[PDB]
């Protein structure tokens, strides 16, 4: 007869734990790992900073229970 | 790599950098995720804007004006009291 | 260490083709046994109404390539 489009949109939170000597590669390639979260197609902002690969958790003072923002690809 | 994209004005730096990354976060989420209120967006710049300095906390009219601004720009499509992006142009 | 929460995004459109004879239960059927989408735990909208899978195609008079969006679970 006809046809139908049905959008399935996730907008979601998840949890996950991480060590503050841990590199931020390690949390990208986790959430990728676990999720199949992409990390350069998919680009994060913890508490209103972009991540710098080589960098800590504890670089930017990751505490606990705090929020990231996973944006997809924009530009 | 990118790093001189910034500009030198010694105050409105900050400011200009805040209000590209709250429309970083905005214009990339409607880049996919093309409908929400403007309470999910303004809940989400509250958030980012609390966790850090960023403009010691903004306000309704700050929020509110900047998606005003966007929709009086063409910028962001206003749908029945819900908003997302003009992913086309006409 | 400190556990985190990583907000997702993930958006995909579905193109299915349905009857206006049948009943909305019908597409329920089918996304949940394309992709596994549970109706109890994501209920589809339509231009702002969710679709009660009792109803039928034709009783919302659904056209060709109409778009509608599954939110998360919200009666």
């Amino acid at each position: 007869g006809m046809q139908i489009f049905v959008d399935t949109v996730q907008w979601k939170t998840i949890t996950l734990e991480v060590e503050p000597s841990d590199t931020i590669e390690n949390v990208k390639a986790k959430i990728q790992d676990k999720e199949g979260i992409p990390p350069d197609q998919q680009r994060l902002i913890f508490a209103g900073k972009q991540l710098e690969d080589g960098r800590t958790l504890s670089d930017y003072n990751i505490q606990k229970e705090s929020a990231l923002i996973l944006l997809l690809t924009l530009r | 790599g990118s790093e001189s994209d910034s500009g030198m004005a010694s105050q409105a730096d900050q400011k200009e950098e805040e209000l590209l990354l709250f429309w970083t976060y905005i214009q990339a989420m409607l880049t996919n995720l093309e409908s929400l209120s403007l309470d999910r967006i303004y809940n989400m710049l509250r958030m980012f804007v609390v966790t850090g300095p960023a403009l010691a906390e903004i306000d309704l009219q700050e929020l509110q004006g900047y998606l005003q601004k966007k929709v009086r720009d063409q910028q962001l499509v206003y749908s029945a009291g819900v908003y997302r992006l003009p992913k086309n142009c006409s």
